[PDB]
């Protein structure tokens, strides 16, 4: 099966450069073009350009010329996009996309770039404890986005509401709720797992009756 | 460049009904090989776009047959014969006939369904947060419909606006409801100066609220 694995999210300061990667597997690497797409809130989807790993030829959206450079390494089956002279306008989710064939379309999982002078702050994670009972997890005061919230390491997935973060005093805060049968809590454990990539921190917060 | 303009910007549609989205190109997008490379994608929240239709009218394999595309000249149309709850999200047209390749602005399909009252849950500050010197009161208002609902807080029975931040999920792909969180942030000092904390949910249609309360002293 064809897969494209992108590099993880990055916090980068204005004026720096960054190189994001897209590792391809499951097909002859040099035979298909890879495109990059920018997805910035309030600006929809924008096509950036593509590279053909067969001959390293590139075509760019004029908007990104002198900003984005695509490269290819055949030995590692990896395509890179480098952005220079970074500004807040470059903050976005970036997708790499392989030319489509019959057995599916092939998008990477996305890389979230945040261009900011603010330093990384890990979240403080607090348990929200009191038929179907609702439990929660308050994920307070972190920077940058994103954070990854799950419950019972992802095996508890139905009845979950993880809300969009809101910015408050230059830090993000979100909460997550889970609804489970009383016959399973507290007799069985319920834990929210909060993973913040920029700080490489993961917290497991067990929800315990007050 | 080829500009792609989508109509409407948002499309509310009853479950089981039909839907139609249009996309107009600012110039011709017949590629020099005779084909018209206009595609339709559906993007669900957090996911990558999924291809639905390619070269105007060809359903991609794996795509449900309730989706179809048509058009000619500069007006292209996506039709959904019977909308299902899983079909909500943002639809985009996309052309790769001419460089630079371009996307439409997106059309958000919103499912219409029956009214649903929120399941409301209130949470006092955790001991952990109080030990750190902070005090957030969290109120979940989950799985309600329609999306417009207001939250008001009361401290000791008096309305409280200072320190309230609200957040809404995208429409749920299983039951077509919305959910919302409302977080009241106070200093621990102010939190310990008062006793009763009330989260109150009102629809814009009705004047009858749903309330959840707790008393710090208990």
């Amino acid at each position: 099966e064809v897969q494209l694995q992108q590099s993880g999210p990055e916090l980068v300061k204005p004026g720096a450069s960054v190189k994001m990667s897209c590792k391809a597997s499951g097909y002859t690497f040099t035979s298909y073009v890879i495109h990059w797409v920018k997805q910035k809130p309030g600006q929809g989807l924008e096509w950036i350009g593509y590279i053909y790993p067969y001959n390293d030829g590139t075509i760019y959206n004029e908007k990104f010329k002198g900003k984005a450079t695509l490269t290819s390494d055949t030995s590692s089956s990896t395509v890179y996009m480098e952005l220079i002279s970074l500004t807040a306008e470059d903050s976005a989710v970036y997708w790499c996309v392989r030319e489509r064939d019959n057995y599916g379309v092939y998008w990477g999982q996305g890389t979230t770039l945040t261009v900011s002078s603010a330093k990384t702050t890990p979240p403080s994670v607090y348990p929200l404890a009191p038929s179907m009972v609702t439990l929660g997890c308050l994920v307070k005061g972190y920077f940058p986005e994103p954070v990854t919230v799950t419950w019972n390491s992802g095996s508890l997935s139905s009845g979950v509401h993880t809300f969009p973060a809101v910015l408050q005093s230059d830090l993000y805060t979100l909460s997550s709720s889970v609804t489970v049968t009383s016959s399973t809590w507290p007799s069985q454990t319920i834990t929210c797992n909060v993973a913040h990539p920029a700080s490489s921190t993961k917290v497991d917060k067990k929800i315990v009756p007050e | 460049d080829v500009l792609l303009t989508q109509t409407p910007l948002s499309l509310p549609v009853s479950l089981g009904d039909q839907a139609s989205i249009s996309c107009r190109s600012s110039q011709s997008i017949v590629h020099s090989n005779g084909n018209t490379y206009l595609e339709w994608y559906l993007q669900k929240p957090g996911q990558s776009p999924e291809l639905l239709i390619y070269k105007v009218s060809n359903r991609f394999y794996g795509v449900p047959d309730r989706f179809s595309g048509s058009g000619s000249g500069t007006d292209f149309t996506l039709k959904i014969s019977r909308v299902e709850a899983e079909d909500l999200g943002v639809y985009y047209c996309f052309q790769d006939s001419h460089i630079p390749y371009t996307f439409g602005g997106g059309t958000r399909l919103e499912i219409k369904r029956a009214d649903a009252a929120p399941t409301v849950s209130i949470f006092p500050p955790s001991s952990e947060q109080l030990t750190s010197g902070g005090a957030s009161v969290v109120c979940f208002l989950n799985n309600f419909y329609p999306k417009d609902i207001n939250v008001k807080w009361k401290i000791d029975g008096s309305e409280r606006q200072n320190g309230v931040l609200n957040s809404w999920t995208d429409q749920d792909s299983k039951d077509s409801t919305y959910s919302m969180s409302s977080t009241l942030t106070l200093t621990k000092d102010e939190y310990e100066r008062h006793n009763s904390y009330t989260c109150e949910a009102t629809h814009k249609t009705s004047t009858s609220p749903i309330v959840k309360s707790f008393n710090r002293n208990e």
